[PDB]
C-alpha cells in the first residue's frame, strides 16, 4: 500500500470572484473567518493524505506567506505541504502536464480544487477504486466523488448542476454533461450500446472534484494540449473509448458534505451552511486550525462568540451569528 | 473588658463599615478582645470567649454571630499548645485567629470566582434581600461581560430589596423591585433564583430572611433551579424540622406579630455556594461535621 499523494490547485483558472479576487485570491478568502485553503487541507489531513502538492499560479506570494502560518507547514502534522509557485501553467491540463514533467506522484493523487469544503472519508471509495485497478489492469481512471442532493437545495446555483448516465452495477460513468442552460438533455444511444445490462441516468448528484486519479491521468493529459478543464478531460475520454477505454467511475456517499465555492452565491450557501455544523468535524468553533484568533463558544441556535465580543445591551443575536 | 467595651467596640465595628456581615465583625471583635487578654490560662480564656459570644448574641442574634464565634473557638485551638508558659500560646492563638480572619476575608472573592460561571447568557436573576455576597457575585458576573436582568423583592419588614435595587442600578444592571407577595408571579419568567444564606444547618437547608421559604417552594414548583450563596462562617449546628424548630434566640432578634428569619429544606435547594466550593446540600452535612471537627 503506497502513500497517498494529493495535488491541489490554488486558484480557479476561470476567475469568478471578480472584482474581489484582485485583492486576494479565492483560496485566501475568509469562508467562515478561515482560509479556504485551510478547509481543503484539513480535509486532506482527515482523509489520510501525507502530501499536498499545492500548485499556485496567481498571488502565489500571498498564499505562500499565509500557508506558512498553518499547522501543515511545520513538520508537526503529517500532511506536509510542498508549495509550488509558477506562472507558466494556465490550466489544470497545464497543472497535470506540470506534474508529469516533474514526475512527482506515484498514484491515486486526490486532484482537489482550491476551495473544496468537505469532510469526506474517501478511504471507502478509494479502496473500491484501488480494487477496480488491482482487478482489471489499471483501466479505470478517475473515480470521482459525488454527493446526493435535491436539485433545489440552495447549494445549487443553477450554473453548476450536472447530469450523468452511469452503469449502476459497476457504478462507472457512461456520459457526463453540464447543464448551465440546456433545458433539454441529449444522450447518444451508444451509452446504451455500452450498457447492455441497464444504464441509469442521475441528476440529483452534486460534484465535489475530489476525483481520484492515476499516473495515467497525467500520461493522458500530456498528449492533448487542447484540454482546459477536467470536464473537457471527461468529455474527451468519453468520446475516444476505442482502445484502452479508461472508463471514468462515479462513486457517491450520502452522510457527508461537499462543495466548491465558485461564485458569490454558492459561497453564501456554504458559509451559512458550515455555520450550522453541517460538515462536522470541520465546524467553526472546533478551531481545527489552532490559531488563538479563532476560538469560539457555542450557544443556543449556534450563536457563536469569540474572545472579547462585548455585545451591547439589547443586541438580540438570533441564530448562526459567528 | 467588662463587656461594655465589648459592645461599644462592636457598634464601632458596625458603623465604620455597615456592609460586611455581622459575623466577620463578631470574629474581629472577639480577636481584638482576645488581644485584651489580661491573663494567660487556657481555660479561663475560652470561658471568657464563650461569655463574650453570649454577650455578643445579646445584641445581634443573627445566626451569623453565633455560628462565627463558635467556629472561631473551634479553629483557635486546633494545633497543639504545650502551654509550658501560656503566653507564647496566646501568641499562637492570636496568630491562628488572624489566619482565620484572612480566610473569612477571602470568602467573598472565592465565591465570586467560583459562581459567575453559572449565570448563563441572557437570563433573569431573582434575589430576595441585601445579600452582599449576592451583590458581589452579581458584580463579578456582570463585569465578566455576561448579560442578564435582575428582579428583587422588597422583603417588607426592612425594605432591603429596595436598598439593593439602588446599589445595583448603581452598577447599571436592569433591575426591578417587585412586591414580596409577587414571588409566584415572576417565578415563571425568571430562570434561576440566587439568594444569600445567613445560616446553613446540617441537613443542607438555610435559615434566611422571612421571604425565603415561599420563594424556595415556588421555584421548586415551576422548576426554576435554586442557588444559595453561603460563606464558610455560617455553617450553623442547628437542625430545625419545621418553622417552630428555629429557636426564639434566632427568629425575632427584636430584644399578633411577625417572625424575621426562617427555614428552607435541602430538597428545595439545588446547589449551595461556599468558599469550600460548590456543594449539594448533603455536602453541607459532611463538610460541616468535618469543618467543626
Amino acid at each position: 500500500p503506497p502513500p497517498l499523494q494529493a495535488v491541489l490547485v490554488a486558484d480557479s483558472f476561470d476567475r469568478r470572484f471578480f472584482p474581489i479576487s484582485k485583492d486576494q485570491p479565492r483560496v485566501l478568502l475568509p469562508l467562515a473567518n478561515v482560509a479556504l485553503i485551510d478547509y481543503t487541507l484539513e480535509f486532506l489531513t482527515a482523509t489520510g493524505v501525507q502530501e499536498t502538492f499545492v500548485f499556485c499560479c496567481w498571488k502565489a506570494a500571498q498564499i505562500k506567506e499565509h500557508l506558512l502560518k498553518s499547522k501543515w507547514c511545520r513538520p508537526t502534522s503529517l500532511n506536509v505541504v510542498r508549495i509550488i509557485t509558477s506562472e507558466l501553467y494556465r490550466s489544470l491540463g497545464d497543472v497535470l502536464r506540470d506534474v508529469d514533467a516533474k514526475a512527482l506522484v506515484r498514484s491515486d493523487f486526490l486532484l482537489v480544487y482550491g476551495d473544496v469544503i468537505s469532510n469526506i472519508n474517501i478511504t471507502r471509495a478509494l479502496e473500491e477504486h484501488r480494487l477496480r485497478r488491482k482487478l482489471e489492469k489499471n483501466v479505470s481512471v478517475m473515480t470521482m466523488i459525488f454527493k446526493e442532493s435535491s436539485p433545489s437545495h440552495p447549494t445549487r446555483c443553477h450554473e453548476d448542476n450536472v447530469v450523468v448516465a452511469v452503469d449502476s452495477t459497476t457504478n462507472r460513468v457512461l456520459h457526463f454533461q453540464k447543464t448551465q442552460g440546456l433545458r433539454r438533455f441529449a444522450f447518444p444511444l451508444s451509452l446504451f450500446q455500452g450498457s447492455s445490462d441497464g444504464v441509469e441516468v442521475r441528476y440529483d448528484l452534486l460534484d465535489c472534484h475530489i476525483s481520484i486519479c492515476s499516473p495515467q491521468v497525467a500520461q493522458l493529459f500530456t498528449d492533448n494540449f487542447d484540454y482546459q478543464t477536467r470536464d473537457d478531460f471527461v468529455r474527451g475520454l468519453l468520446v475516444n473509448e476505442e482502445i484502452l477505454g479508461n472508463q471514468i467511475h462515479m462513486h457517491v456517499t450520502a452522510k457527508e458534505y461537499g462543495a466548491r465555492v465558485s461564485n458569490l452565491h454558492m459561497y453564501s450557501a456554504v458559509c451559512a451552511d458550515v455555520i450550522r455544523r453541517w460538515v462536522y468535524p470541520l465546524t467553526p468553533e472546533a478551531n481545527f486550525t489552532d490559531s488563538t484568533t479563532q476560538s469560539c463558544t457555542h450557544s443556543r441556535h449556534n450563536i457563536y462568540r469569540g474572545p472579547e465580543v462585548s455585545l451591547g445591551h439589547g443586541s438580540i443575536l438570533e441564530e448562526n451569528v459567528l | 473588658m467588662d463587656d461594655k467595651e465589648l459592645i461599644e467596640y462592636f457598634k464601632s465595628q458596625m458603623k465604620e463599615d455597615p456592609d460586611m456581615a455581622s459575623a466577620v465583625a463578631a470574629i474581629r471583635t472577639l480577636l481584638e478582645f482576645l488581644k485584651r487578654d489580661k491573663g494567660e490560662t487556657i481555660q479561663g480564656l475560652r470561658a471568657n470567649l464563650t461569655s463574650a459570644i453570649e454577650t455578643l448574641c445579646g445584641v445581634d442574634s443573627s445566626v451569623a454571630v453565633s455560628s462565627g464565634g463558635e467556629l472561631f473557638l473551634r479553629f483557635i485551638s486546633l494545633a497543639s499548645l504545650e502551654y509550658s508558659d501560656y503566653s507564647k500560646c496566646k501568641k499562637i492563638m492570636i496568630e491562628r485567629g488572624e489566619l482565620f480572619l484572612r480566610r473569612i476575608s477571602l470568602s467573598r472573592n472565592k465565591i465570586a470566582d467560583l459562581c459567575h460561571t453559572f449565570i448563563k447568557d441572557g437570563a433573569t436573576i431573582l434575589t430576595h434581600a441585601y445579600s452582599r455576597v449576592v451583590l458581589r457575585v452579581l458584580e463579578a458576573a456582570v463585569a465578566a461581560k455576561k448579560r442578564f436582568s435582575v428582579y428583587v423583592t422588597e422583603s417588607q419588614p426592612d425594605l432591603s430589596g429596595k436598598k439593593m435595587a439602588k446599589a445595583l442600578c448603581h452598577l447599571n444592571v436592569p433591575v426591578t423591585v417587585v412586591l414580596d407577595a409577587a414571588v409566584g408571579y415572576i417565578m415563571e419568567k425568571a430562570d434561576l433564583v440566587i439568594v444569600g444564606a445567613e445560616g446553613v444547618v446540617e441537613n443542607g437547608g438555610i435559615i434566611n430572611k422571612i421571604g425565603t421559604n415561599q420563594m424556595a417552594v415556588c421555584a421548586k414548583a415551576q422548576n426554576k433551579p435554586f442557588y444559595v450563596v453561603a460563606e464558610s462562617f455560617k455553617f450553623v449546628r442547628l437542625f430545625p424540622l419545621n418553622q417552630q424548630d428555629v429557636p426564639d434566640k434566632f427568629k425575632y432578634k427584636a430584644d399578633e406579630e411577625h417572625p424575621w428569619v426562617d427555614y428552607t429544606a435541602p430538597s428545595l435547594i439545588t446547589l449551595l455556594f461556599t468558599d469550600l466550593g460548590v456543594l449539594t446540600p448533603s455536602a453541607v452535612s459532611d463538610e460541616l461535621i468535618k469543618l467543626y471537627l
